[PDB]
């Protein structure tokens, strides 16, 4: 029998590329610009992935649509993290292998205050060593983070869902020996990191929408990330929004 | 409407 963590790795998604062009300047316009476009391809891969969660399938389409649309940027913020944490210990972004920001890329105009709200992310898994599993287990869990005001049409379903993959990151823990006051510990610091993740999102999601918003800025969207943001601005002004914490 | 997210939620893959 495969065990859950080992199914939530097989469909982890190939590594995708900026097809940024360094032959060219730098510049926080291009650089934003391409990563929009990049995270239209990575979200487009992230449906492709969820629909694969054992699980995620079982609840009603809208729910499946409604967790897709509140966690993609919680997604995609974690996933760089872990790509930047594996890539160096170094403080840099590893975006995509063809777009790497180091500390002097990070010297660009703007370009900081966007960047370390992302940098703590990779930050806090290099301070928690935090493990391929666990990861696993913590990014299926940031996308079951937040649900309606109230709640889904599958919500018994989903709490269930939910369940399964806390006690699957319990299992991660435990794995690494470890016990007793020390996992109830790694327990404690991992779902820290889980519910700071919802902070993380309110700074990337500010610059997100404003870009988008704003016309003046020439800041494009590909289609993905349009219609997502389109649809989440209003959820956030009606308090359409029941963000889950692990600690109160 | 989400057209581009339904379709890839019920699309085959
Ligand atoms: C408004 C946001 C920043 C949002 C924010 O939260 N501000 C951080 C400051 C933090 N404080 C603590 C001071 C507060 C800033 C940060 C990067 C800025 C763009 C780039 O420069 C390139 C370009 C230069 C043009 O000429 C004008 C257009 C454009 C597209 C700029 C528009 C806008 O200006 C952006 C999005
Ligand atoms: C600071 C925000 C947060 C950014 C996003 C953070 C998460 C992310 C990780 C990636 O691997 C590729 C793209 C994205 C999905 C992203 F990097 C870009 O989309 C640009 C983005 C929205 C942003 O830079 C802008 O608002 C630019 O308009």
């Amino acid at each position: 029998t495969p065990t859950l963590v080992s199914l939530l790795e097989v469909i982890e998604p190939e590594v995708l590329y900026a097809g940024y062009d360094s032959s060219v300047p730098d510049s926080t316009w291009r650089i934003m610009t391409t990563l929009n476009m990049l995270g239209g391809r990575q979200v487009i891969a992230a449906v492709k992935w969820a629909k694969a969660i054992p699980g995620f399938r079982n609840l009603h389409l809208d729910d499946q649509m409604t967790l897709l649309q509140y966690s993609w940027m919680s997604l995609m913020a974690f996933a760089l993290g872990w790509r930047s944490y594996r890539q160096s210990s170094a403080n840099l972004l590893c975006f995509a292998p063809d777009l790497i920001i180091n500390e002097q890329r990070m010297t660009l105009p703007d370009m900081y205050d966007q960047c370390k709200h992302m940098l703590y992310v990779s930050s806090e898994l290099h301070r928690l060593q935090v493990s391929y599993e666990e990861y696993l287990c913590m990014k299926t869990l940031l996308l079951l983070s937040s649900v309606p005001k109230d709640g889904l049409k599958s919500q018994e379903l989903f709490d269930e869902i939910r369940m399964t993959y806390i006690k699957e990151l319990g299992k991660a823990i435990v794995k690494r020996e470890g016990n007793s006051s020390q996992n109830w510990q790694r327990f404690y610091q991992l779902t820290k990191l889980l519910d700071s993740m919802h902070e993380v999102v309110e700074n990337l999601l500010n610059y997100c929408f404003q870009t988008f918003l704003d016309k003046t800025m020439s800041i494009e969207f590909p289609e993905m990330l349009a219609e997502i943001i389109t649809n989440q601005i209003p959820k956030y002004s009606n308090g359409n929004i029941k963000k889950l914490l692990f600690h109160q | 409407e989400n057209a581009l997210l339904r379709y890839l939620l019920d699309k085959d893959d």
